[PDB]
């Protein structure tokens, strides 16, 4: 019972439109599109990236630490004797 | 149309409608165009109707 006639009541919200054939597929791309994608990415940055950077840090540190203990292990035999 | 006789209507028309200007003032001419037809739509609501 949720057909389009059954949905929410709403009152005088007039809406305008155009035929797809009456308008080009890529309006104002260079002037309005790219800056929009840019503000989007700029909103996304600090909320997303830095924690991944922390992943890069823990990754490189873990690799350097394993590789360090492994190859300094004979070096640990060296300081041993 | 109806009971009017043509020549009476014409001879009478000459005495009153003849005062109407005929040569254009300022020589103005309307500029009609073969105007475009958009494929758009409008959709007003008011659900209480």
């Amino acid at each position: 019972g949720r057909e389009f006639g059954n949905l929410t009541r709403m009152r005088h919200v007039i809406s305008y439109s155009l035929s797809p054939f009456e308008q080009r597929a890529y309006p104002h791309v260079f002037t309005k599109g790219i800056p929009n994608v840019l503000r989007r990415i700029r909103e996304s940055f600090f909320r997303v990236v830095p924690q991944f950077v922390v992943f890069y840090l823990i990754y490189t540190w873990g690799t350097e630490e394993f590789e360090r203990s492994k190859r300094k292990n004979p070096a640990a035999y060296e300081n041993d004797k | 149309a109806g009971g009017v006789e043509h020549q009476q209507l014409l001879d009478l028309a000459q005495k009153h409608l003849g005062g109407i200007p005929w040569t254009y003032a300022e020589d103005a001419v309307p500029t009609l165009t073969p105007c475009r037809f958009t494929g758009s739509e409008i959709r007003h609501r008011d659900d209480a109707l």
